[PDB]
């Protein structure tokens, strides 16, 4: 109860689409012998679905009118009622992996200017060099704030303008 | 009318006045260049603007320009 | 037809003075 | 067929523009009330059904014939200010007295 | 076989190389994380 | 046309969630897509996109990751061969989806 | 004297309508006579055209 | 040889681009032949008349169809079941059934029903009878009348006005403060105070007793000695009935806030005092400028003087008074962006505060009325942009323009561009990646897996301004606050009243539905800049080409060399725009009306379960709404839907025929033309006629604003029939 | 009362005839 | 009658008179315009369904 939620292991339209969910599963499931794969694979999807329920609940999800799991993208109030795991853990689980993809593809262009002639290394990856950059690019967010401090990361007005 | 107006960044190579289909273009003697040669456009009156010449400059910034202007019988290319 | 021949009556007079509106502006 | 293009008015030099345009009048005259007397708005009329689609096509050439002149009005020995309007007039007469015809054609 | 692993080293057969990785990795992770909504522990 | 025929069997296509149809519901809107993202090509030119480009490349001269293989907008063949590709994929895909969650359901 | 810079130094272009502006290549040639744009300069930066030449004159040109 | 008499250069065009060219920059008034600055403005000056006198004749002709053809005084009466009527239908291609099913709202013969609302305007504001709307017909007829003489008297020669009396921006901003805004308003609720509350009340204030009617019991003295509260002393109760004395209550100037409880309506007592309270303002604000007296500010000192040191913006805004003054184009794309705005500002607070009586009940008014001044706006707003663009290649001087704020947007205008496409990047992938993970858990069955994030930061304003549905206590829901007690009597318990009843649209409850599409808007907002900011930054050049100003605003190309440049010239940066803009306000009108439907039908909870995911938008909007608009005509029958049924399908004919002019260009059909010349001179007896004009193609950039006009008219007419026949099929 | 049958014919039949010949005569005028 | 321009001007513009004042009272025909009939049997209802 945040912003007029209810946790979804207490609210019960949450409750009633899980049991609506394993009455579609079940009335699928009574076609098929009790040994066969095709039963097999149905109870296998209940308990991947009820394990779900079980795991959504057992997080804290906020639930809400229609009994879904509301998200809650800020901090104060996530960081305050223990919900940093919806949005504010993988908005930095995320902004590490994208940065660092970024600073791979950095480094490999950066590294290749200097050369005979660069353009047929963007088609022809020299592999040795590209995952040599892959794996020790890990560190990059302590690689790149200290090229922050210098004024190498930002080229100067040097770059290519119209009419200003 | 188009308004064909050329500039002293001309190297002479006349590659444009090969590429007019219409001979709008043709090569006037001047010093500032080692071809000792520089376009003229003294048949702007028969200039349809398919800007073929300027296709064809190898100038940065383009040596030849076409502006479209009034267009006439003759720069609409038309056979009716 | 007692407005309507009022405001005709009253459109002469307007185009009356519309006459002198088109000569004494030019 | 170089035989047949020299007779139709559209092509009789040797005519006088009031002539043609009586000739052409009446030829379009009694053939465009055609659809407005079998199959307009009434068709399920036995009455109306020669009355008003004559009254139609007689509309649509007081269209044409309007549609000749502003034609002679734009493009300016028919082709002339004043052999045109001979011709757009005998068109109107020809026209008026078709369609009436297509009426007596019942 | 040089000209062989630079033709293995071009940059469409990396990309459908690493996009089987990437794809290959995240399809293992969620069938062995059967449906990450939130970030349990 | 509208009513018998886009509107009344179009009711197998829309309401297929929670099924095996239901993947022809995706394409369904997976095709209205693609179809309208042709109509960014079929539409535009490429000296608009030339110089949105000169302006993103900037930003990318400004951070040093100015690519080598230089960006060029698609050629002016090109974007019109891109857009009647993704009009036909966009277009027949949607017909495919249509057709087939309508006339497996009912047939 | 020999006006331009030398036979193959790098350079930087300063014609704010060139495709080349703020941007660094090699000289190729100075033409010496009274050509209003003797100097040549060579780019692996290609323009629109294809063309990676291009003649600039004295004034618009600055050394490294 | 004669048509365009502006443009002697299209004089001489033997071809029928003579014709098209002859009606689309008869209004460029600054490229006609031998037109001067002074020749200019008075053109200018004589066809805003000519815009005003067509708008007072528009509208003494809706008061004269509603008069004559319509059921105002039938209205009056009952203004919840009678339905409104437009004008009455004249169309001799009608059937019978045709007839029978158009005759609605008690009326004798065929009818449309009003659904731009004029008649909740009018009622409001007065209106009772049909002679009152008469009088209201022949007076703006004849102010009509008044401002075309006008504008034919200020051409002549003796009333053309000097070159300098235009550029006085002293004393047109001294008095269209002070007069057109302050003095109209305090007129205005001279209008509201003596006829607009005392009509409410049951109490005719016509023109034959207007000056025996006092309009508060103890009316001007308040006002001269002091104590202005007497003029709110007993307001309309909260049993008041609307056009009666039943309750009536007999104050002025009350200040209430929320609403009128029969109406739904705003009340009318503090619409007066809103505007009093403006006119008041705009008054004071209208003596601040040197006209001619001494006092006052200079415009040419307060923009050149407003400097921040340390090089913050440039030379700050030394220098604009002359690129503003001077321009025309700079004047009308800032009139353009503050009247766009104060368009959807309009639209905003129309449909959650509605002004007039007995609307918010009448829903399809209540559709129309946002969805016509949200495309208004978003017209008007593109060309704020499109005439700034037009100003940096028409009026744009740099060196009049050394540092300021103007030359540093030039200057930065790649950062500009770029973060305006991040910021549109960004969302377009976060937005449409988060609605397809949706509509793939719609797809396998499992609803729990969707991305729902709440609206927390627009849930936290509306509890601050009072709505505890979502329990934040934090302003005005919380009732221990200050602002929650600096007020209890004086503005708040009406307003308090008003948002947590859930049945109006005002602060309409919000859940992750809302929270997509209003990233989605601002999807839309983002890249309709990016187009249209790039089309002003890129209308002087860009690397691609650096002399697009000496071409113009409205070429067709450079060439197909330099890789081939479609499509590169500001104007058409701006057409594209066009696209993306009625894209954009696309989503704000399918988002108002959906979340508008399922609350006034009640199903509240069928948009918030199906707005998190798209097929909920196509499946149980657009599918399930459209059921009786396209049943308007079948073989069964027909009924009054069937005029909004043919649209809807005259909608989609428009719009795909915009696809011929965008898809074919010209050049297929500039060949196609000349088979046809062909054909037509050697075909027998047709050579008997021959054209003047010769036929040729449409140009290249006729081609954009051909097919842009068959998209956007089809756009608006599609959507204008699914929005009138959607809402009042059901209601 | 007969208004909506007569100046409906006028304008839509009539009166745009007049301005479909006289904004047309007007177009193809040459020049003097 | 008519052999100018200026006089089939004048006969096509009141040939155009001469129906169309007729049209509006005496030309609506019975069969053709339903809209120049009585008053028939109802369709003055509400748009149906809700308010
Ligand atoms: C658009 C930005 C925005 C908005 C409208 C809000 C809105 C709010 N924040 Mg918030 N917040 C934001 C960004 C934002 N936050 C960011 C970027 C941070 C830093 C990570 C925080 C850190 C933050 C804290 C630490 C707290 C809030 C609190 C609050 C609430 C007061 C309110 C709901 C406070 C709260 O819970 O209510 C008192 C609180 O404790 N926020
Ligand atoms: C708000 C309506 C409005 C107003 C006030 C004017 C006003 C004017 N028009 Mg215009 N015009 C309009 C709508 C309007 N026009 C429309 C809808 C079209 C069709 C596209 C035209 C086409 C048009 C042409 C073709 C010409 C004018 C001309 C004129 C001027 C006489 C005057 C400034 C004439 C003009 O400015 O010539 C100097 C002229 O030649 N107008
Ligand atoms: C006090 C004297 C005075 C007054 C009353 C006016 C009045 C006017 N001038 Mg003006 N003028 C004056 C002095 C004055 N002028 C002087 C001294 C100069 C010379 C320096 C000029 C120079 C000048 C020029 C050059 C032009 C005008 C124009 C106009 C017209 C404005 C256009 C319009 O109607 O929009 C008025 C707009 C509104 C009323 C809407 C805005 C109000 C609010 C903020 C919007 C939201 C509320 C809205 C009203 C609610 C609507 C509800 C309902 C009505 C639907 C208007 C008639 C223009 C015109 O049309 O020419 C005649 C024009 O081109 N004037
Ligand atoms: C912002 C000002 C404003 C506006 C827009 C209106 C608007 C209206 N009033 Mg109103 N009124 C106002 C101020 C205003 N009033 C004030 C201050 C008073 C107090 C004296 C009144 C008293 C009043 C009465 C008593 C009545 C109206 C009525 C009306 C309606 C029809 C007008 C009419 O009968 O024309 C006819 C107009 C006249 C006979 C005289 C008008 C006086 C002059 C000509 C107006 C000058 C304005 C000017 C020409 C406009 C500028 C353009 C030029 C520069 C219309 C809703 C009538 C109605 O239906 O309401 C229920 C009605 O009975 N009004
Ligand atoms: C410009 C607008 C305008 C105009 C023309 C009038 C005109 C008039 N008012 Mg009035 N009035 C106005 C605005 C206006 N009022 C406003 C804004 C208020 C609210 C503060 C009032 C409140 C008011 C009262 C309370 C009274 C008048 C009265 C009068 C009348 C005689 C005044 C001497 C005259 C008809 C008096 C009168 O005789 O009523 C007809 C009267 O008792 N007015
Ligand atoms: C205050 C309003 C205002 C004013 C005074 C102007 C004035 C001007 N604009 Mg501008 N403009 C405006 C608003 C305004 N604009 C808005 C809101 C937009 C965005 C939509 C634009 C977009 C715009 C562009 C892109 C251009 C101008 C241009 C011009 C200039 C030439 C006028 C012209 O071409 O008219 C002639 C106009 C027409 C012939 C109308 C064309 C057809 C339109 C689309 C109407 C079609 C409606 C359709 C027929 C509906 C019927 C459907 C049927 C089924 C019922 C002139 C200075 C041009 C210019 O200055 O060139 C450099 C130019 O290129 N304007
Ligand atoms: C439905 C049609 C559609 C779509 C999707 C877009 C999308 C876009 N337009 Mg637009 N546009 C359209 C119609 C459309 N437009 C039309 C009709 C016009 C008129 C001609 C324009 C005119 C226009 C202009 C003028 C501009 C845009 C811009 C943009 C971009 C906005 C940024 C954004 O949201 O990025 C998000 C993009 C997406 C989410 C689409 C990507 C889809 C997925 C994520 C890609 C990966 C999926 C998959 C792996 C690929 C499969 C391929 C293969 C492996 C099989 C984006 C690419 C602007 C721009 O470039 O901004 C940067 C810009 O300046 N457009
Ligand atoms: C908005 C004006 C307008 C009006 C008032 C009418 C009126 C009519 N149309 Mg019509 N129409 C219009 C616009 C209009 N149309 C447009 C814009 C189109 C193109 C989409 C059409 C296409 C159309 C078709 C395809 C047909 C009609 C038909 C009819 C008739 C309906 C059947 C009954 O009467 C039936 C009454 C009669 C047959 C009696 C004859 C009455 C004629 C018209 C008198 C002749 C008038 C006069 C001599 C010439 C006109 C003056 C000139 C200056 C133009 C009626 C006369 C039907 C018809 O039969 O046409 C007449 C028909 O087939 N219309
Ligand atoms: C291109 C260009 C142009 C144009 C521009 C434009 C078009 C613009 C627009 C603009 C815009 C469109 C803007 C907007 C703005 C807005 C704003 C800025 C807002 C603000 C807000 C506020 C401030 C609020 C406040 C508040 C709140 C918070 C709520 C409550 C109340 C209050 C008041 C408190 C021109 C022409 C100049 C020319 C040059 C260039
Ligand atoms: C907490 C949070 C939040 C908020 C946030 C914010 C508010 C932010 C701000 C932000 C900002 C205000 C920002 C700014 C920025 C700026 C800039 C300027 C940046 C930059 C960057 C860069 C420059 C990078 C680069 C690089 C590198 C170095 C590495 C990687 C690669 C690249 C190259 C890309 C939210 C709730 C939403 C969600 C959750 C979380
Ligand atoms: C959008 C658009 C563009 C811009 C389209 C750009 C130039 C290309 C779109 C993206 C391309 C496909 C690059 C993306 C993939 C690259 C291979 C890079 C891959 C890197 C990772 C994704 C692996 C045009 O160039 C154009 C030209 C002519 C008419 C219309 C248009 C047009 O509408």
């Amino acid at each position: 109860d945040i912003a007029g939620l209810t946790p979804c292991s207490e609210s019960k339209a949450y409750a009633k689409l899980e049991k609506k969910e394993l009455k579609t599963l079940e009335k699928r499931l009574k076609q098929y012998e009790a040994d066969s794969a095709p039963a097999v694979a149905l109870k296998a999807t209940m308990e991947r679905t009820k394990a779900r329920f079980a795991n959504y609940a057992k997080a804290g999800l906020l639930c809400g009118n229609d009994g879904l799991p509301h998200l809650i993208a800020d901090p104060g109030l996530a960081l305050k009622y223990g919900h940093a795991g919806e949005v504010f853990i993988p908005t930095f689980g995320f902004l590490y992996v994208a940065g660092y993809i970024g600073y791979v593809g950095r480094q490999y262009l950066i590294a290749v200017k200097g050369e005979a002639k660069p353009t047929d290394k963007e088609i022809i990856i020299d592999v040795p060099l590209a995952t040599k950059l892959a794996w020790q690019g890990a560190g990059w967010p302590l690689a790149a704030v200290q090229e922050l401090q210098r004024g190498t990361l930002l080229e100067k007005e040097e770059n290519i303008t119209v009419s200003p | 009318a188009h308004i064909v107006k050329i500039y002293d960044t001309c190297i002479g190579c006349t590659q444009c006045v090969r590429a007019c289909p219409l001979d709008v273009l043709e090569m006037v003697p001047w010093d500032g260049c080692k071809a000792s040669q520089m376009a003229s456009a003294p048949r702007t009156e028969d200039c349809v603007g398919c800007k073929r010449c300027e296709t064809a400059c190898p100038t940065d910034f383009l040596s030849v320009r076409v502006y479209l202007g009034s267009e006439s019988t003759r720069s609409m290319g038309l056979s009716y | 037809a007692a407005a309507a021949a009022a405001a005709a009556a009253a459109a002469a007079a307007a185009a009356a003075a519309a006459a002198a509106a088109a000569a004494a502006a030019a | 067929v170089a035989t047949y293009l020299s007779n139709l008015p559209a092509y009789r030099t040797g005519v006088a523009p009031v002539l043609r345009g009586v000739e052409i009048g009446l030829a379009h005259g009694f053939l465009l009330a055609g659809p407005f007397i079998k199959l307009g708005p009434l068709r399920n009329v036995p009455e109306t059904a020669e009355i008003a689609g004559s009254l139609s096509a007689a509309g649509l050439v007081l269209i044409l014939a309007l549609c000749l002149s502003i034609y002679g009005s734009a493009q300016f020995p028919l082709f002339s200010a004043d052999g045109w309007s001979e011709f757009a007039a005998g068109f109107l007469v020809g026209g008026e007295a078709g369609v009436a015809w297509a009426y007596v054609c019942t | 076989m040089k000209d062989f692993t630079t033709y293995l080293s071009t940059a469409p057969v990396i990309a459908t190389i690493w996009f089987t990785f990437t794809a290959g990795l995240l399809i293992e992770i969620n069938r062995y994380f059967p449906d990450p909504l939130v970030f349990s522990f | 046309w509208l009513r018998d025929f886009l509107w009344a069997q179009s009711s197998q296509v829309i309401q297929s969630y929670g099924s095996a149809l239901s993947a022809y519901g995706l394409i369904f809107l997976g095709a209205h897509f693609v179809w309208a993202f042709s109509l960014m090509f079929l539409f535009s030119g490429r000296g608009y996109w030339q110089e949105l480009i000169e302006s993103i490349v900037w930003a990318h001269n400004k951070l040093k990751v100015a690519p080598a293989i230089q960006p060029r907008a698609l050629s002016i063949t090109q974007g019109r061969a891109v857009g009647v590709a993704h009009y036909l994929l966009g277009g027949i895909a949607t017909t495919w989806s249509f057709f087939l969650a309508r006339i497996i359901s009912v047939g | 004297k020999e006006v331009g810079p030398k036979r193959g130094s790098l350079v930087k272009i300063l014609r704010p309508e060139s495709y080349w502006f703020n941007q660094v290549g090699k000289v190729v040639s100075v033409d010496q006579s009274g050509v209003r744009y003797p100097v040549v300069v060579r780019f692996e930066n290609q323009n629109y055209a294809g063309v990676t030449t291009n003649n600039y004159a004295l004034d618009e040109v600055v050394a490294a | 040889k004669l048509f365009p008499k502006f443009s002697q250069g299209l004089a001489q065009d033997p071809t029928t681009r003579r014709i098209w060219y002859g009606l689309a920059m008869a209004h460029d008034f600054e490229s006609h032949d031998g037109m001067t600055e002074e020749n200019l403005y008075q053109k200018i000056f004589a066809s805003h008349f000519g815009q005003l006198s067509i708008i007072f004749l528009w509208t003494s002709g809706n008061l004269f169809h509603v008069a004559w053809q319509g059921n105002f005084e039938q209205w009056v009466t009952d203004p919840v079941h009678i339905r409104p009527i437009a004008h009455a239908i004249w169309d001799p291609h009608f059937g019978q059934p045709a007839v029978e099913a158009f005759t609605r709202g008690g009326a004798s013969g065929p009818v449309n029903i009003s659904t731009s609302g004029v008649y909740q305007w009018w009622y409001t504001i007065g209106m009772r009878t049909n002679q009152d709307l008469y009088v209201g017909s022949v007076f703006l007829a004849l102010v009509s009348a008044i401002f075309l003489f006008a504008g034919w008297l200020h051409l002549q020669p003796n009333f053309q006005p000097s070159l300098s009396w235009f550029k006085d921006a002293e004393s047109r901003l001294n008095h269209h403060l002070s007069g057109l805004f302050g003095v109209s308003s305090l007129a205005w609720t001279g209008h509201l105070v003596h006829v607009a509350i005392p009509e409410s009340r049951g109490q005719h204030v016509g023109w034959d007793n207007f000056l025996s009617v006092l309009p508060h019991p103890q009316g001007l003295t308040p006002f001269f000695t002091g104590n202005w509260a007497a003029y709110a002393q007993s307001p309309d109760t909260a049993s008041h009935v609307f056009g009666t004395a039943q309750g009536s209550g007999q104050a002025i100037l009350t200040f209430l806030g929320g609403f009128h409880p029969q109406t739904q309506s705003l009340w009318l007592t503090d619409m007066a005092h809103h505007h009093l309270a403006i006119a008041v303002i705009f008054i004071v604000a209208g003596h601040m400028y040197r006209t001619n007296f001494g006092i006052g500010h200079r415009m040419q000192a307060i923009l050149e003087a407003h400097t921040p040191p340390s090089g913050s913006l440039g030379a700050g805004h030394k220098g604009l008074f002359d690129t503003v003054n001077n321009s025309l184009h700079f004047q009308l794309g800032l009139a353009l962006a503050s009247v766009g705005t104060i368009t959807s500002l309009v639209a905003q607070h129309m449909y959650s505060l509605p002004p007039y009586a007995f609307q918010a009940i009448d829903f399809t008014t209540q559709a129309a009325l946002y969805t016509h001044h949200q495309y208004i706006a978003g017209f008007i707003m593109c060309g704020a942009f499109a005439h700034g663009a037009i100003f940096f290649i028409r009026d744009y001087d740099p060196e009049q323009n050394k540092g300021n704020v103007l030359a540093r947007m030039l200057d930065h205008k790649e950062a500009l561009i770029s973060h305006l496409s991040w910021v549109s990047l960004f969302l377009g992938f976060h937005t449409l990646g988060l609605y397809v993970h949706n509509d793939v858990m719609q797809a396998f069955g499992t609803p729990e897996k969707q991305i729902l994030i709440e609206p927390v930061f627009a849930q936290w304003i509306q509890a601050a301004h009072g709505k505890a549905l979502y329990g934040f206590d934090f302003l005005l829901s919380s009732k221990t606050s200050a602002a929650f007690a600096n007020g209890q009597s004086l503005w708040l318990p009406g307003w308090l009243d008003a948002i947590n009843n859930n049945q109006n649209s005002l602060f309409l409850t919000i859940g992750p539905g809302d929270f997509l599409v209003h990233h989605a808007i601002a999807l839309g907002l983002h890249t309709t800049t990016l187009i249209l900011v790039k089309g002003a930054l890129d209308a002087r050049g860009s690397k691609l080409m650096p002399d697009k100003k000496d071409f113009g605003y409205s070429f067709p190309c450079d060439g197909p060399g330099r890789g081939g440049t479609c499509d590169i010239s500001a104007y058409d940066a701006f057409y594209l725009a066009v696209f993306w803009m009625l894209n954009t306000i696309g989503w704000v009108t399918f988002y108002w009306h959906w979340k508008h439907l399922t609350l006034w039908q009640g199903n509240v909870a069928q948009f918030d379960e199906s707005s998190t995911y798209l097929m909920g938008w196509l499946r149980d909007y657009l599918w399930l709404n459209s059921s009786q608009l396209i049943n308007g005509y079948n073989p069964f029958g027909m009924n009054s839907l069937s005029v909004w049924a043919w649209t809807f399908l005259f909608g989609h004919l428009i719009y795909a025929t915009g696809f011929m002019f965008l898809i074919s260009w010209r050049g297929y059909w500039q060949e196609l033309i000349e088979t046809l010349v062909w054909a037509h001179e050697k075909t027998p007896l047709a050579n008997l006629v021959y054209w003047k004009d010769k036929p040729v193609a449409l140009s290249i950039v006729q081609a954009r604003l051909v097919g842009l006009a068959h998209f956007s008219v089809g756009y608006i007419f599609t959507y204008a029939a699914f929005l009138i026949a959607s809402t009042s099929g059901r209601f | 009362s007969w208004a909506p049958s007569v100046f409906v014919p006028l304008t839509g039949l009539v009166l745009p005839a007049i301005a479909m010949a006289t904004l047309f005569v007007y177009i193809e005028k040459e020049a003097p | 009658i008519i052999s100018r321009r200026e006089s089939l001007r004048a006969l096509v513009a009141l040939s155009g008179i001469a129906a169309i004042v007729t049209y509006g009272l005496k030309g609506a025909k019975d069969a053709d315009l339903p809209i120049t009939k009585g008053p028939q049997t109802t369709g003055e209802n509400g748009k149906g369904g809700s308010v």
